[PDB]
């Protein structure tokens, strides 16, 4: 059945936190992550994966750079294009640039990519379980969000629906010695590691869907 | 509940 608890985290699935500075690319550093963790579950080996490819080359699947984007979109590049760079390659500079992709230097790549379906919090929990850190969408467009500190974050304001910011679920967890009560998705974030609880937040579990987390959430098939 | 910053 499915465990108490989860954090990719303590099994090497997941890279430090990032930081995507003043440019709209959270999807990208929500894929890379998830890419990040299904290669190293396919290779034992964790290796950065570049955001700035997918800014500057997947605008062809839909993607807008700096502008905003998708992760699902982002694995269907990977897929079309047949790999992607690694971080160290092919650097983050955080503004739209020239595609500068070069296939001699990829170290990912996927098939395409699994939806999380349906849209409920126990699926996302049996995908989180069973595959590694899964791509999600959130509304993090609150005042409260940005100056998260450490806790369960619930904001009454959040949208399950509306959504405008892609991140990662590494896990989920709970408080106290009781598995289900205080319960939490462990999200990793990219406004780097002095946002939040180390760049990561502990968003509420089994509270209706909090901001949006199982919306749309998908993994990519490496 | 949560912590705020700093
Ligand atoms: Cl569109
Ligand atoms: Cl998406």
């Amino acid at each position: 059945d499915l465990p108490k608890s989860v954090d990719w985290r303590k099994k090497g699935y997941v890279t430090p936190v990032k930081n995507q500075k003043q440019c709209g690319s959270s999807w990208a550093f929500s894929a890379t992550g998830a890419l990040e963790g299904q290669m190293f579950r396919k290779t034992g080996k964790l290796v950065s994966l570049s955001e700035q490819n997918l800014v500057d080359c997947s605008r062809p699947q839909g993607n807008q750079g700096c502008n905003g984007g998708f992760m699902a979109r982002a694995f269907q590049y990977v897929k079309e294009n047949g790999g992607l760079d690694s971080e160290e390659s092919y650097p983050y500079v955080a503004v739209d640039e020239i595609c500068k992709y070069r296939p001699e230097n990829s170290v990912a790549q996927d098939t395409g990519f699994t939806v999380v379906a349906p849209g409920k919090e126990k699926a996302l929990m049996k995908a989180v379980a069973t595959v590694g850190p899964i791509s999600v969408a959130m509304d993090a467009g609150h005042s409260s969000f940005q100056f998260y500190k450490s806790g369960i974050y619930f904001e009454p304001d959040c949208s399950s629906k509306n959504l405008d910011h892609g991140v990662l679920v590494v896990g989920y967890g709970f408080e106290g010695a009781n598995s289900q009560n205080s319960k939490y998705w462990l999200v990793k974030n990219s406004w780097g590691p002095e946002w939040g609880s180390n760049g990561y937040v502990k968003i509420a579990k089994d509270k209706n869907n909090h901001c949006g987390i199982a919306t749309a959430a998908s993994y990519p098939n490496v | 509940v949560y912590e705020k910053k700093p």
